[PDB]
């Protein structure tokens, strides 16, 4: 839940100006304190200048080796109870 | 008064007023007009301060800035006004919600 | 008072007060006004130093910094004010939440 | 008048009106004509300054900018007018649709 | 006393005290205020040591440091005070923990 | 005593003891105090060498290092002392163990 | 005798033995002490050879090395002594074993 | 003979025999001793040339290499001796076997 | 005769024959010995042509190559002789074939 | 003739023909002998030009190329002959076959 969904990252020339112009957020600090959650439709397009860059900060897996350890614990639990 | 503002930006008593009005008509933003005026003013240095930059006569040596330095400074002024004009026009980056109809 | 602060943010007694109020009306920040006024002051050096930057009469020799050095320091002052104003206006990076509605 | 604007856009007295009209009809935009005329003007300096750019007579001394600096400023003027013409003709990037045919 | 310490940091007896208190109001950190004072003192070199850096009269010649060198040194002092303030306030990098509620 | 160490790390007789004690109170380490004091010392050169760094009187000529070089050596001293303090405080890389509770 | 070695690692009679043995106590290896002493000796050039590097009076004319060159040489000596001390301290880079208990 | 070989390897008649012998017991190879002794000799030039490197009395004029050039050659000598000693100690690459143990 | 060949590989009557045959014993390749002799000869320039490179007395001015240039030429000669020695001994690249016993 | 070819390549008759024959015996190729001889010739410029390269007596002023320039041309000649010999001895790249054994 922390990291499995990718986090879109923008390297903007001016963060405050970009936020104010796009999302109308004049007081971004107060927006952060207010728990202000931006709303995006799903279908968005970016218009950056030459310098600015946008990327997804994506990870191959958020839980790592949890699957194998959980499987091992399942096997051990079945073994202790010796259930068919 | 826009003409006074240009004649203060672009230094005065070089051009007459009607061509300043033409400059302003050529571009709505006064700074673009001032940059245009400065680049056309840089041509005036061929007459106001000729190629002869230094001379001595008798007991008087006068060394003035060569035409290259003056025209370079005029181009610096023109570029500065152009940049200031673009700064006036400039807008930041944007991201918008694209969409399309579908059944 | 903005005019009083600006007359010392830029060096005193070259411009008239109406022009300074015009600069103050052009931009909210006084530092931007000071930067633009410093460019305007830089435009004056053509008459002062372009026509003569070092001369010698009789046994006396006087030399002053060329127009390039003086216009360079003036542009440096204007650019420093521009950078200081932008640094005053800017804010750091920060990550924010996001939530698209769903049912 | 376009001829008047051209004679302003470069120096005024150094060419007959016929060849300026020739430049005007050579290219549509007047800035291209001004650039070409400025290069043609730059040609003149092989005589004025190439033959002698600083001479001394008795106690009198006279120095002028060398031919390299003069043709440098002339070419700079011509190139600036060329850039001005291209920017006047310049247009931004675009994004268009495609329409094939199928059945 | 902040006033005396600023008159020592920013060199003494070219301003008067009320604007020094104003500069202290501009930023609580004394070094930032001293830096701003250093820029606004570098501006004043145009009067204290004019553009005429060198002159020979009679049997005396005096070669003052040009305005560019003095203003460059003043900006260097300003940059040192700014860096010293940032050194005073800046903290290093460090790791933290994330918390998230779950059923 | 740290006061005498500071007086030696700078030139001895140029400052009152009160401001030296102020430097010592600001930063506990002697080297940081000396580094800051050397910048403060560098600020003096606008009033001894900035106004005149070489003059000639009659047959007598006197030249001294320009303000740029003197400020350069003073900043070099301050930077060297700052690096000395940081080297006194720094420590090498390390390799530690992790442990987490688990049942 | 370590003190004789130190007073040979720099020209001798600019220092007094108290601060010399203080330097020796500051660092076990004599070359770090000599480097520190050389850095502190570079300061004293401001008095022994002031900023007035060249002068002419009557028919004498003496042109001493500037203070910047002398401090540069002093810092070069300090860096060489520091490097020599590190060479004395340095141990080769090499590999070792690992062993952890296990049953 | 090592003392004589060193007194050849460094220009003769500048150090007492005690100092030379001290260099000998300082380092095993005589070349390192020669390099260190050359650095120690390089220390001397501040008195000889820092205070004066070119002077003119009456008609007579005398010039000599600056302290920078002289300390540069001295350091070049010391560094070249150090490199030559290290090259004498230097040995080429190798391939060696491994022999672990196993039942 | 090897000694005569060395006295031609480096100019004559500056070294006594014991130094020469010591160099030859130090390295079989006579060019390596000549390089060693040349670097040791570079030290002699401190005496043969002192730091005073130029002087004028009366109406008679003499300017000699500085000591830095002479030692640079000596080091260049030493490097050339070293390169000649390496070119004498060095052989090119080539393949081999390994064979290890096996059943 | 080989000796005559060397006496032509090297500038004619600055050295005894017997050591020229010694050079010929050192390397079979005439060009390597000429290159080594040119380095040996470069060695002698110390006496000719090192201790004086431009001097003035009375009104008469004589100047000659510095030792560095003369050594540069001599080394350039030697290197050019080295390149010529290497290109005479070189051979182009080419492909060859392989033929192992099998049954």
């Amino acid at each position: 839940k922390m990291h499995s969904t990718p986090k879109l990252k923008l390297k903007l020339t001016d963060v405050a100006s970009f936020l104010a112009h796009n999302f109308g957020v004049e007081d971004p600090v107060k927006f952060a304190k207010e728990g202000g959650k931006i709303n995006l439709d799903g279908h968005e397009i970016l218009f950056l200048n030459k310098d600015e860059e946008a990327e997804f900060v994506e990870v191959k897996s958020a839980i790592g080796d949890a699957k194998e350890l959980l499987k091992l614990l399942f096997y051990c639990i079945v073994d202790v109870s010796e259930t068919p | 008064e826009k003409l006074r503002l240009l004649l203060n930006d672009k230094d005065k008593k070089s051009f007459t007023d009607e061509e300043l009005n033409l400059f302003l008509e050529e571009a709505d933003c006064i700074y673009c007009a001032a940059s245009q005026g400065w680049i056309l003013k840089s041509l005036q240095y061929e007459n106001t301060v000729g190629e002869m930059y230094e001379y001595k006569v008798g007991q008087e040596t006068y060394k003035s800035s060569s035409i290259k330095d003056l025209v370079s400074v005029a181009y610096q002024n023109a570029d500065k006004f152009k940049d200031m004009c673009t700064n006036k026009k400039e807008k930041g980056s944007f991201m918008l919600g694209i969409s399309t109809e579908f059944e």
